[PDB]
Parts: C-alpha cells; sequence; structure tokens
RNA sequence: GGAGCAAACCGGAUUAGAUACCCGGGUAGUCCACGCCCUAAACGAUGCGCGCUAGGUCUCUGGGUCUCCUGGGGGCCGAAGCUA
RNA sequence: GCCGCGGUAAUACGGAGGGCGCGAGCGUUACCCGGAUUCACUGGGCGUAAAGGGCGUGUAGGCGGCCUGGGGCGUCCCAUGUGAAAGACCACGGCUCAACCGUGGGGGAGCGUGGGAUACGCUCAGGCUAGACGGUGGGAGAGGGUGGUGGAAUUCCCGGAGUAGCGG
C-alpha cells in the first residue's frame, strides 16, 4: 500500500539522481511540499511544481546536478550526494533541540518537522525547538 | 551553407540497435527507422567546429580515425589535406595510452625507411629482403598516418565511436578530448564534441569530415578545392 | 486388488573376497478406498506485500486505430547499481 | 598467549655477552570491560559462507493513501519542585609537592506541578478515489474432485499353425 510516502518520496529521488534524469513525479502531499520547500530552497533541487498525471495530483521535481567532469566517466557530480529517512513507521525518532545533530559539519541539512512548521536543523536550532527527524540530506 | 544540405542524405540512420541516451538527439522513427535530428546537428556542430577552429589555428593536433570500411579511405584523404595524422586499418592497444611504446615502432620504420634507398637494397643476407622488407610493410599498414604525431594529439576525430571505444577510452582516461561523427549506435556522454550523424553513409562521413578539415586549413588561411573525397563514389 | 516393476530374500555370474555393480527368479511395496505418518537437495538452496530505477531479444496469453501500440506470464542478453 | 620452535650451525630450548622495557618493584595466575561492528540501538547478517519456516489460511500484535475540522495521549518548548551527602567535572585554597583534604562554582538522565505549540504520530468527526474489493463483458490453462470411456503394450488363459531352441 506504500508505508511511507515521505521514504518514498527521498527514494524516487535518490533514484532518479542517479540516473541524472531531469524530473521526477512524486505523489502529492502537503507534507511532501513542505519538504520540497526546504529542499528547494537549500538548493538540492532546482525547484519543484504541482501537475496532474493521469488527472491525478503529483509534484514534479526539478533535479539538479554538477558539471560534466574530466577523465573516464564524465558524469556530473550530484548535488543530492546523500539523502535518508531517520524517523519511520517502525520506528519514529523524535529530539529535543539540544539533540537535533549536525549533518556533516553543517555542509549537510536535516529536515525536521515541529510545531512550528517542517524546518532544516539551523531554521529549527534558533527557533529553539525539535520534533520528529524527517531525514538527513548532504 | 551547411543547413539543408545536411538533409541532402545525411540526417536519420540505424533501428532498434540503439543506445536510449541518445534519445536527446532524435526527432523521430519515421519509417521504422530513427532519424536523427537534422537541427541539433547543427547545434553541435557550430559548438564543436569552434573547438576546432580554436584548435586548429592553435596550432595544435586533431587525431583522425576511421576503420570502419567506408571511412577507411576518406579518412586518409582529408587528414593528408589537413597534414594530420590519421588511424586507418586496426586501432591498436594504446596508440595513446602506450603511445611512448607504440612510437618506437615509427622509430624502427624510418630504420627500414633508411634500407631501401640505401647501399645495403643489394647486399643483407639471403632471407633478410623478406625478413626485413616484409616487417616494413605491415609498418606501412598501420603506421601510415600515425607516422606523423609524436607527442600525443591535442584531440581525436572519431567516425564510430563504437566501433572506435578502445579508442575513446584511451582518449578520455588521457584527458584528450573527443570529437566524434556518432550516430544511434552509442553512447553520446563520452563523447566530448560530438556531431550527430551517420557514422555509414560515405556522404555523411564526407560532407562533415572534409568542411572539418576546411576549418583546418582555414585556420591557417588558403582553401583547397571540396577536395579528392569521391572514391569511384557509387 | 496385483499385470509389469521390485527392497528383502532364493539362485547364476564377476572377484583375491563380492553380503555389490551384471543375469535369472522373487515377497512387502508400487495400484484402490478409508484412516494414519508430516518428512525431503519440500531448491530459485532466494519470506510476503508495495513504490522507484535504460534498453534489446525470443516465447505463452488478453485488448487496440492490429506496420506498430498496450496489459498479464515464461526465458535469454544486458543501463545504472549491487556482489567476496 | 596464538602462529609455532627443537631431527648438528636454533636470533624461538639452556647458559653467556650484549640489548629493550619498567623500577621498590617486576612478572605469573585468576576475574570484569575493551579490542569484538563476534547479539550489530548507535552498528551485522540469511542464492553458493551459519541463516528464509515445505506451502497456505488466517487470531493477537506490528505497520497504514489524499483533503478538512475538533481534542492535545505521544512529540516539542517555557517556568517551577525534585535529583542528599560522598564520588564525577572546573576553579581557588590547606598539608614543602602530590596522594589526601577544605571552600566555591558548574553540570546531571529520570519523575512531579503550571503554562504554551500542533508540523508529524495518535484519537474523534467529516470528505475523497490513486490502495483494496465488487459489477458488466471477453479469454488461456496437465489447477482440483466424482463418474464414465479409448486405443497401444506387457503378463496369463484358450485355439490354430509350427519345431529346437529361446532367453540372457
Ligand atoms: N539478506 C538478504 C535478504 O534480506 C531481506 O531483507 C533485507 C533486504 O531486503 C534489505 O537490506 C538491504 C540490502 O538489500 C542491501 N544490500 C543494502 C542495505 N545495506 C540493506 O539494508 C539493511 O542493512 C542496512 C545496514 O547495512 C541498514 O542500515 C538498513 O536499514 C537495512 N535495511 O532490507 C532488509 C533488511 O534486512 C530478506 N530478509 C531476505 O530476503 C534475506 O534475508
Ligand atoms: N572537593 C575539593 C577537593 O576536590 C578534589 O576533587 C578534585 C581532585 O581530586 C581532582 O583534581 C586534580 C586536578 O585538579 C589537578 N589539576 C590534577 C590532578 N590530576 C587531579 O586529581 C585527580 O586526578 C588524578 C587522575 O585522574 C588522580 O590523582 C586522582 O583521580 C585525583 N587526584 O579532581 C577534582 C577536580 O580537580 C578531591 N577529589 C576531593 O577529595 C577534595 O574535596
Ligand atoms: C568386460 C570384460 O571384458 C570382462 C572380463 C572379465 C571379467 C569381467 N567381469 C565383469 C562382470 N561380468 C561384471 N559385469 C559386467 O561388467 N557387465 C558389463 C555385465 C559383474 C557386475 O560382476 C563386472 C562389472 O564386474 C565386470 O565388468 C568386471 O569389472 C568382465
Ligand atoms: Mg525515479
Ligand atoms: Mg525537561
Ligand atoms: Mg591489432
Ligand atoms: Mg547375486
Ligand atoms: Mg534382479
Ligand atoms: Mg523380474
Ligand atoms: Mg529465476
Ligand atoms: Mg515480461
Ligand atoms: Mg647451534
Ligand atoms: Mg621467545
Ligand atoms: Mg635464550
Ligand atoms: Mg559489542
Ligand atoms: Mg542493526
Ligand atoms: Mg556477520
Ligand atoms: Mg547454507
Ligand atoms: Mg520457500
Ligand atoms: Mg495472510
Ligand atoms: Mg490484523
Ligand atoms: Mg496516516
Ligand atoms: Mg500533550
Ligand atoms: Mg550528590
Ligand atoms: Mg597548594
Ligand atoms: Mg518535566
Ligand atoms: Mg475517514
Amino acid at each position: 500500500m506504500l508505508t511511507d510516502p515521505i521514504a518514498d518520496m527521498l527514494t524516487r529521488i535518490r533514484n532518479a539522481t542517479r540516473v541524472y534524469k531531469e524530473s521526477t513525479d512524486v505523489p502529492a502531499s502537503r507534507f511532501k511540499e513542505e519538504i520540497l520547500r526546504i529542499l528547494a530552497r537549500e538548493g538540492f533541487i532546482k525547484g519543484y511544481e504541482r501537475v496532474d498525471v493521469d488527472g491525478k495530483p503529483y509534484l514534479r521535481v526539478y533535479l539538479k546536478y554538477g558539471p560534466r567532469r574530466q577523465g573516464p566517466d564524465p558524469r556530473p557530480e550530484q548535488v543530492i550526494h546523500h539523502i535518508r529517512r531517520i524517523s519511520k513507521p517502525g520506528r519514529r525518532v523524535y529530539v529535543g533541540v539540544k539533540e537535533i545533530p549536525r549533518v556533516r559539519r553543517g555542509l549537510g541539512i536535516a529536515i525536521l518537522s515541529t510545531s512550528k512548521g517542517v524546518l532544516t536543523d539551523r531554521e529549527a536550532r534558533k527557533l529553539g525547538v525539535g520534533g520528529e527527524l524527517i531525514c538527513e540530506v548532504w | 551553407v551547411k543547413e539543408l544540405l545536411e538533409a541532402g542524405v545525411h540526417f536519420g540512420h540505424e533501428r532498434k540497435r540503439w543506445n536510449p541516451k541518445f534519445a536527446r538527439y532524435i526527432y523521430a522513427e519515421r519509417n521504422g527507422i530513427h532519424i536523427i535530428d537534422l537541427q541539433k546537428t547543427m547545434e553541435e556542430l557550430e559548438r564543436t567546429f569552434r573547438f576546432i577552429e580554436d584548435l586548429a589555428m592553435r596550432g595544435g593536433t586533431i587525431l583522425f580515425v576511421g576503420t570502419k570500411k567506408q571511412a577507411q579511405d576518406i579518412v586518409r584523404m582529408e587528414a593528408e589535406r589537413a597534414g594530420m595524422p590519421y588511424v586507418n586499418q586496426r586501432w591498436l592497444g594504446g596508440m595513446l595510452t602506450n603511445f611512448k611504446t607504440i612510437s618506437q615502432r615509427v622509430h624502427r620504420l624510418e630504420e627500414l625507411e633508411a634500407l631501401f634507398a640505401s647501399p645495403e637494397i643489394e647486399e643483407r643476407p639471403k632471407k633478410e629482403q623478406v625478413r626485413l622488407k616484409h616487417e616494413l610493410e605491415r609498418l606501412q599498414k598501420y603506421l601510415s598516418g600515425f607516422r606523423l604525431l609524436k607527442r600525443l594529439p591535442d584531440a581525436i576525430f572519431v567516425v564510430d565511436p563504437t566501433k572506435e571505444a578502445i579508442a575513446v577510452r584511451e582518449a578520455r582516461k588521457l584527458f584528450i578530448p573527443v570529437i566524434a561523427l556518432a550516430d544511434t549506435d552509442s553512447d553520446p556522454d563520452l563523447v566530448d564534441y560530438i556531431i550527430p550523424g551517420n557514422d555509414d553513409a560515405i556522404r555523411s562521413i564526407q560532407l562533415i569530415l572534409s568542411r572539418a578539415v576546411d576549418l583546418i586549413i582555414q585556420a591557417r588561411g588558403g582553401v583547397v578545392e571540396p577536395s579528392p573525397s569521391y572514391a569511384l563514389v557509387q
């Protein structure tokens, strides 16, 4: 039935990027959109947009890579090197603000759902809150 | 005036034998054949020629490689008509990657070039005016055009990069850029400067190979005719 | 119930020996019904369900505007990737 | 200690010289944690290395698509009570130092009370149709059960013809 739509979304991204796709659709959810917003603001994706696929709500998601590279294998560096669920149906992970982790000494994000909305670690730490630790992206 | 001279007989090529990474450069599958996008060839053309223009006037070198049979000869015309090196018969393992060593064979060729016009076209033991002179035959056969460049080239122009894959490999390995006339056959991503065309038609190979050697002399002044490039063309 | 086959067993060969391999017999059994047994190289040696990620080729079975397109199933080669 | 040394040239046994390491100690045995990501939460695995249950049905349990609203149990935040002393961390002090000790500061999981947030999880109520199920029409199939039935072959029985071997 699809147990974790967020893990799904993340993985669609992980997969499309590994073959340098220009875009992926992912079935649309408000929650999903909020995570993308962060994702876009932080420059992991180009951006995203609502669309209908067989007349059903998706979110097309424009991916984004490095430049062409030199020697053998000139496949671009990836912008999303790593993207990975934390909290999951099997095992939710919640943090207080004092235990929000520093992802790759801050060269990476952690998206994070709080009662003051979905936030990155920095946004949420300055806003002084914690909550469900959704995923870490570097 | 390139343009419709491409439609001339030089657009589309193979069918269901494709690499799907070549999908962007395809206009359609009319009649079960993959007709390659005419105009995207033009967008790739200028960018490529521009790299050649620059490379040409900087006094650098292209290595022409066409070993597939329809190109065999029209390559050695245009390469000679550009004072450039060419590889024609067999791409040898490490012409580039093991250049130093494969070079030593050029070194040997002109030791035997030096014994035909020589006092020893009369002497040498019996079984050595075949032993030595047949060694010069093969060296003549493979290292005709390769005899020219004596440092790695600055680029390579390849006719069918799938046919000529061992060559491309070495180029990239050494960070020599790769120009290529390629078609639905091939993986574009490992061609730096691509000319989406038709690796098969003697027309296509000709139209492109020649006009590229125009630019090469034309970056140096004083162009010549549209070339001896019509075998018994038909 | 029992034609044929055939553990055991009764004989013939072979062999140094031959409680076997080969030959000739041969009971249980193999067959049916009902009731037990519940094991296996019960193997894809691969738990079930769902989404996602190039293609090509052969095959079984539906539908379409039937050159080709689109489902379901069985194979082969193989992108990305994974693997000691 | 483990790998392993010793069978006439042993840096591995015993002694010598020399050297290394610690030093009022140095070794031994025993026991705990470590290394051991070798029970793996952090942090492992199961095609062939150990490891997928023979297969199903389905109970308890675990997990759960999209939209709106209510509650605020999880979750997050603020304030407050509690977390004794010793010990632990940091200062500054007392014994000549230190060990030992005095004073002061700083942390500290967890639990209580009051206030707040509502993204996600839960819950209550409402909606949807992408999951799931159903309806209409069409299909391929050694899926299963019961009854019937067909021809070939082997054995046996009876009859004919036939004669000296067959079989292996
Ligand atoms: N061992 C092979 C199979 O594992 C299957 O289930 C496992 C696999 O499907 C999958 O495991 C994947 C693995 O596929 C793939 N090779 C990559 C990944 N490292 C593994 O993942 C697993 O291990 C990593 C830690 O290594 C964990 O962080 C992760 O959460 C866990 N899913 O997820 C399951 C987690 O164990 C089945 N149990 C069975 O088919 C067989 O045991
Ligand atoms: N509370 C005041 C005194 O505090 C002391 O507590 C302190 C000392 O014992 C100890 O402090 C000293 C440290 O300050 C000084 N700069 C260096 C010294 N190595 C430490 O000493 C300690 O550590 C070493 C090794 O851990 C050991 O000798 C021993 O654990 C202890 N003496 O650690 C605590 C903080 O410095 C005594 N333990 C206590 O009996 C006395 O009351
Ligand atoms: Mg995808
Ligand atoms: Mg608290
Ligand atoms: Mg060769
Ligand atoms: Mg016997
Ligand atoms: Mg027998
Ligand atoms: Mg018998
Ligand atoms: Mg299989
Ligand atoms: Mg299939
Ligand atoms: Mg000795
Ligand atoms: Mg020793
Ligand atoms: Mg000794
Ligand atoms: Mg451990
Ligand atoms: Mg684990
Ligand atoms: Mg293991
Ligand atoms: Mg095993
Ligand atoms: Mg199984
Ligand atoms: Mg079930
Ligand atoms: Mg249930
Ligand atoms: Mg839910
Ligand atoms: Mg609450
Ligand atoms: Mg205390
Ligand atoms: Mg003092
Ligand atoms: Mg409290
Ligand atoms: Mg409802």
